[PDB]
């Protein structure tokens, strides 16, 4: 059966507005809730508020928090299984904590009666002085043994006007007054056959695998819940595979019976304003190291090229107003950051400390903080750079500097009075807008090379070059462009180091030849660059060893051939067409054929003979 | 906006009774922790409401010195989707348990 779904929360003990507008909040929430899909966080509910609402939770896949409540009753009383998808204080799926007042009454009842599994996670019970019943329980039967260890379980009152478990309970288990409210064994009463649960002793009683928390019968259609998936009617370890292996020409295709997870459950749609990510799954939005993108009508996660892009302030503007250089405080600020919204200012002050602003000394560490920008909205400053780095270290990922403010409204870029020997500036392809100052840089040796109407953006942007090393000095102690630069100079020695190379290059590096025939890892050409062939083509010697990237781009295969591909193995356990699944064997050429149709399982050799049997 | 006034008043060789005052503040919840002065093993901690302003810790050693800290906690936002508000005061007080 399909239920009713909700976001669930993580304010932990975090309070919203008064205790009526964090009610309200709550129940806004949880209202006719049947499957949690974060958490179920209970907190700050006062005496005489009405939790009946609760009684329609049926699933929670994160952890479940119930702390400082005043309430006397909690009515959970549907609640079959919490996923510990997530954790509480790093290892907790359940934690009922502080749910008093100054009398010492509270949370009297808790009616969990059908809480039979906790998938992940150890369970915490803290300073409940008015709680009943819960003492009693079995959590062996609840809780996955790996956890039991990380139990965290605490329970005491007066007699705290308590009613005794009816005698019909096992072993005096139960959550509350009546027989109702006994504890259901599904795990410790088991048989030694039986794999997980089941509905009874006996063996007969015996629960499928796909099954959690208990099972009316012995399929994976008469689970309580599922352990893993719900596609429709049944439990699954998996959802139907969104592409499958095409037999005829080996390639993967879309599956038209492929189901996406949302949740525990398959589906063959996201829901409206649900993202797509890279293994089948349903998504509210994309994680930290992936963006968003609409790619063919459809909202899709893709994980994004390097860091991803964080515009953040520059200098002077945001918590940096007021700020006159990047400095031992503020660097902090910068850590992600890919874009800078402003200027960026590097000056004395940072390196020697500034007793007025209460700032000590910038550890010269910290700078490679500064590698992930690559772009400068406004200019670049540089008055002060540790003596004892030859380059502009921090700016090898620079990529822009768009001059939109400038430094006394005329540079974009202002390396001024420092002990480098080079401009590390690898990455810089443009310079939009401003003029280029490089000056008092007294062992400075490249900045001559450089074409900069190239990286400038408007005839007029123009250069003060001066008062550096001398560039006859340069020359004369070797400090010039490496033979493999383009006339289009360098930013120092290296022949990483180059604006453009004269023939090919491997990466950010100038070289003189690619793999085709000879190198360690093979390579073909592309574009000028040398493009690594797939692992799998065998070497040629006095012949190419690739055509392009992929495995359907070998010469010879280093290892099995499928149909079209050079494979490490054969194809084993892939979904074909049909809901069959496609198992290969390798020949004694190397080569991958397909399994006899009755070796559901795999096999060796061709027939029934390479299939035990 | 500063606790004060942290003190067992009540003891047993095992167990301590702590009262503090909250003053002109108020606070979701106060997070106490208690430890041998030593240690070696940390802090064993819980929380009590903000509305409380008593605690009982249980289990202790005997002739032991004891380091009791009390944080008290504000933890709040207008709104769901609003500003979080978080801040910890702590008030701090060392005790020996008595002997058996
Ligand atoms: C807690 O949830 C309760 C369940 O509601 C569902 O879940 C929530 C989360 C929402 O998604 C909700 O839309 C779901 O239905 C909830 O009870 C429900 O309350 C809604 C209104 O809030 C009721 O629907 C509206 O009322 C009538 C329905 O007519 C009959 O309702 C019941 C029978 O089921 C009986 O009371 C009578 O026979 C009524 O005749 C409609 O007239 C109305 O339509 C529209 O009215 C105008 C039209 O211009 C507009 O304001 C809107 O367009 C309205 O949509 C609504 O359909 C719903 O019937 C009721 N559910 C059930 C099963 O009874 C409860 O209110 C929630 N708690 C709180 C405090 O909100
Ligand atoms: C892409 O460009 C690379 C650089 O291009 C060279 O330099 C620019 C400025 C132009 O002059 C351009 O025309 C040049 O080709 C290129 O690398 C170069 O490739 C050649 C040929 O393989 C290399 O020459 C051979 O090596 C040495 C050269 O002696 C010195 O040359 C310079 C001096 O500054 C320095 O690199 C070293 O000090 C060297 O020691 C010779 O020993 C050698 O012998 C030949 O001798 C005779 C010919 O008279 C015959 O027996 C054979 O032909 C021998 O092979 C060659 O002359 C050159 O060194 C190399 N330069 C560098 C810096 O790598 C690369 O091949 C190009 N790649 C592609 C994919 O096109
Ligand atoms: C080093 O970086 C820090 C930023 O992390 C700089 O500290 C900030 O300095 C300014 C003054 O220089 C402070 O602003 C002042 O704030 C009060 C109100 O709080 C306001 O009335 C004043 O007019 C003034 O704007 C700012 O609060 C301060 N603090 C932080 C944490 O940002 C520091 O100045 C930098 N030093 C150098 C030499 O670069
Ligand atoms: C900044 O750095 C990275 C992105 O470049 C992110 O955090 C890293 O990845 C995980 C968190 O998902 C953790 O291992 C660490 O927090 C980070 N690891 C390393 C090696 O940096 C995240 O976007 C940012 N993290 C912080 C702490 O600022
Ligand atoms: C400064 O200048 C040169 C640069 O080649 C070199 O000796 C070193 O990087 C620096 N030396 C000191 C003492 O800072
Ligand atoms: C450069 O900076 C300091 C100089 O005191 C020191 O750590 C070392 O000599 C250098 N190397 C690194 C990695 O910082």
């Amino acid at each position: 059966e399909e239920k009713k779904v909700c976001q669930g929360t993580s304010n932990k003990l975090t309070q919203l507005g008064t205790f009526e507008d964090h009610f309200l909040s709550l129940q806004r929430m949880f209202n006719n809730c049947e499957v949690v899909l974060g958490n179920l966080e209970i907190t700050y509910v006062q005496r005489n508020y009405d939790l009946s609402f609760l009684k329609t939770i049926q699933e929670v896949a994160g952890y479940v928090l119930i702390a400082l409540n005043t309430v006397e009753r909690i009515p959970l009383e549907n609640l079959q299984i919490i996923r510990g998808n997530m954790y509480y204080e790093n290892s907790y799926a359940l934690a009922v904590l502080s749910n008093y007042d100054a009398n010492k009454t509270g949370l009297k009842e808790l009616p969990m009666r059908n809480l039979q599994e906790i998938l992940h996670g150890a369970v915490r019970f803290s300073n409940n002085p008015a709680l009943c019943n819960v003492e009693s329980i079995q959590w062996r039967d609840i809780v996955s043994s790996d956890f039991l260890s990380n139990m965290s379980m605490d329970f005491q009152n007066h007699l705290g006007s308590c009613q005794k478990c009816d005698p019909s309970c096992p072993n005096g288990s139960c959550w509350g007054a009546g027989e109702e409210n006994c504890q259901k064994l599904t795990k410790i009463i088991c048989a030694q056959q039986c794999s997980g649960r089941c509905r009874g002793k006996s063996p007969s009683d015996c629960c499928h695998n796909q099954c959690a928390a208990g099972c009316t019968g012995p399929r994976e259609s008469d689970c309580l819940v599922c352990r893993k998936f719900r596609d429709e009617a049944t439990c699954k370890d998996t959802c139907p595979p969104l592409m499958l292996y095409n037999p005829t020409t080996y390639q993967m295709d879309v599956n038209p019976e492929g189901k996406y997870s949302f949740g525990a459950t398959c589906v063959k749609k996201c829901p409206r304003n649900y993202v797509v990510t890279d293994h089948g799954s349903c998504v509210r939005a994309c994680g930290a190291d992936s963006y968003e993108m609409e790619e063919d009508g459809v909202r899709k996660c893709k994980k994004c090229e390097g860091p991803c892009r964080k515009v953040c302030n520059g200098i002077g503007i945001g918590e940096f107003k007021d700020s006159l250089s990047i400095n031992a405080t503020n660097i902090k600020h910068f850590k992600n950051c890919t874009s800078i919204s402003g200027d960026l200012h590097i000056l004395p002050v940072a390196f020697r400390g500034d007793s007025f602003t209460h700032t000590p000394p910038l550890d010269p560490q910290e700078l490679d903080i500064l590698k992930t920008v690559k772009e400068i909205t406004g200019f670049l400053l540089i008055q002060a750079w540790p003596e004892n780095r030859t380059d502009l270290h921090a700016f090898e990922n620079l990529e822009i500097i768009r001059g939109r403010t400038k430094q006394h409204g005329q540079f974009s870029l202002a390396v001024v009075s420092l002990n480098i020997t080079s401009l590390g500036l690898r990455s810089l392809k443009e310079i939009s807008d401003g003029d280029v100052i490089i000056s008092g840089n007294k062992n400075l040796c490249y900045a001559n090379t450089i074409n900069w109407k190239k990286l400038f953006g408007t005839s007029g942007q123009k250069t003060k070059i001066i008062s550096n090393r001398g560039e006859n000095s340069c020359k004369a102690t070797g400090q010039v462009c490496h033979a493999l630069c383009s006339p289009e100079g360098c930013w120092g020695p290296e022949p990483r180091d180059c604006v453009s190379c004269r023939n090919v290059s491997r990466g950010r590096e100038c070289v003189d030849k690619c793999n085709l025939l000879e190198g360690e890892p093979r390579e073909f050409v592309e574009n000028s660059e040398c493009i690594q062939c797939h692992p799998e083509c065998l070497p040629q010697a006095m012949n190419i060893t690739c055509t392009g990237r992929g495995p359907d781009n070998c010469i010879q295969c280093a290892h099995y051939i499928d149909g079209p591909h050079c494979v490490k193995t054969c194809p084993a356990g892939v979904m074909g067409e049909n809901n069959t699944l496609v198992w290969k064997y390798a020949d004694a050429g190397h080569v991958c054929h397909l399994c006899h149709p009755n070796c559901t399982y795999g096999c060796t050799g061709p027939g029934l003979e390479g299939c035990p049997t | 906006d500063v606790p004060r006034d942290l003190e067992v008043v009540a003891a047993t060789p095992t167990s301590l009774l702590i009262s503090w005052d909250s003053g002109r503040g108020s606070y979701q919840y106060y997070r106490i922790t208690y430890g041998e002065t030593g240690g070696n093993s940390p802090v064993q901690e819980f929380t009590v409401p903000g509305p409380v302003h008593t605690a009982t810790i249980s289990g202790l050693k005997p002739g032991v010195d004891y380091t009791i800290t009390v944080y008290a906690v504000t933890d709040h936002k207008p709104h769901a989707d609003g500003p979080h508000t978080y801040h910890e005061s702590p008030i701090s007080i060392n005790y020996r348990t008595e002997i058996d």
